[PDB]
């Protein structure tokens, strides 16, 4: 409905007790002008979990499309039973770092000229459908860093445990 | 268009201090972190730390914690690097370099300031030196002691010049670079490949990891003429 919960608060690590220097960091997959973070495989429970998977999307060129895939609860039995995505209203709402904690923010207020198509393949542009996309504008004047969380770290299969996925989108100035 | 201009050469006695400046023109100063990188004569590149100019926040590695202080003046888009208690092994050329996405790569470099004092991920490059000829295809290897995914960049440096960035993200060709250059690798092992050596590809080539702090450089693949 586009409203932000001003009281909501979280952290990159969540409850995993993993510190930022131990994250499994990795770049997005950048094909022409679509940058993708696919969490299908990265979040399945394993013996070594909980791990933090941090998919880093870095943009400094015009009209890039960002697509984030977060596997749905029950899309495969057992694997994603306890998965949670934050913010619920992504991509309209994102998270940003304010005084060392992650808080909700409107993406359109953060980057002027943002295109959000209401529908992705005739489906709602929302994580409840397993994917979100947006398109960055032709010109950006302010560096900007915002986050998505696709946390499967509360799913357990015996001694196997799912992972917490982070998307860090880092927009730099461009278009001059 | 983007420019970073630094103070002149300094001559110091051991026990003194040195302030080096980096004026920025051509872009919005506050939107890009500024790092410092030094180079002893005939040696490799050593990262010194970064300042965020919106906030003044610094980040240093243990080698320079308490040795060096980074300040900035947003009034005039300038950054200062003060190094205290100078000793002879501090003789070197000090570069300010503008970070892209904080520290992903260093597209833009200053001209360097020579300071002349009187009297942890390892990057591994092979070969150390080589000789070749126009038209030859040359392959250089770089090797990380840890998985760094694609957080790897390649730089060309000519004598008396700041490093040019040629490749970032392991295999992205920087704008304005001859397409004879290419990069490959993901994880621990990387290759820089020049399809046809042209007369001004004769230089020293460096790889550099941006995965985790401190930022470290390979020690240099020098590419000579016969």
């Amino acid at each position: 409905l586009d409203k932000i919960d001003l009281s909501y608060e979280t952290t990159e690590s969540g409850d995993t007790a993993v510190s930022e220097d131990s994250y499994d960091k990795y770049a997005s997959q950048n094909t022409n002008k679509e940058y993708v973070c696919d969490f299908t495989d990265q979040l399945k429970p394993t013996e070594s979990g909980p791990k933090v998977k941090k998919c880093e999307v870095k943009v400094n060129e015009p009209l890039i499309k960002v697509k984030i895939i977060c596997p749905l609860k029950g899309s495969v039995e057992k694997l994603y039973d306890n998965i949670e995505y934050v913010p619920k209203k992504s991509p309209y709402v994102v998270l940003t770092k304010e005084e060392t904690k992650l808080k909700e923010k409107l993406l359109s207020k953060l980057i002027y000229g943002l295109l959000i198509s209401p529908t992705v393949n005739e489906k709602e542009n929302n994580f409840k459908e397993g994917v979100i996309e947006f398109t960055l504008p032709p010109v950006v004047h302010k560096a900007t860093v915002f986050y998505f969380i696709c946390d499967n770290s509360k799913t357990e299969d015996d001694n196997k445990k799912g992972n917490r996925g982070i998307v860090e989108v880092y927009v730099e100035p461009y278009g001059n | 268009q983007v420019q970073l201009v630094q103070s002149g050469a300094e001559v110091k006695k051991p026990g003194a201090s040195v302030k080096v400046s980096c004026k920025a023109s051509g872009y919005t100063f506050t939107e890009y972190y500024m790092h410092w990188v030094r180079q002893a004569p005939g040696q490799g590149l050593e990262w010194m730390g970064w300042i965020n100019p919106k906030s003044g926040d610094t980040k240093f590695p243990q080698r320079f914690q308490g040795r060096v202080t980074l300040t900035r003046d947003t009034s005039i888009s300038t950054v200062y690097m003060e190094l205290t208690r100078l000793r002879s092994d501090d003789t070197a050329v000090y570069y300010c370099a503008r970070g892209n996405f904080r520290d992903y790569y260093f597209a833009s470099w200053g001209q360097g300031t020579l300071v002349t004092v009187s009297s942890d991920i390892q990057m591994t490059q092979s070969p150390s030196s080589l000789s070749a000829s126009v038209g030859d295809r040359v392959t250089i290897t770089c090797r990380a002691s840890q998985n760094i995914n694609i957080y790897l960049n390649w730089y060309q440096q000519k004598p008396g010049k700041a490093p040019k960035l040629l490749i970032y993200a392991a295999s992205s060709l920087q704008s304005g670079v001859p397409s004879t250059f290419s990069g490959s690798g993901s994880g621990t092992d990387f290759a820089l490949t020049i399809s046809s050596l042209q007369p001004e590809d004769f230089a020293t080539y460096y790889c550099q990891q941006s995965y985790s702090s401190p930022l470290t450089f390979g020690g240099g693949t020098k590419v000579e003429i016969k």
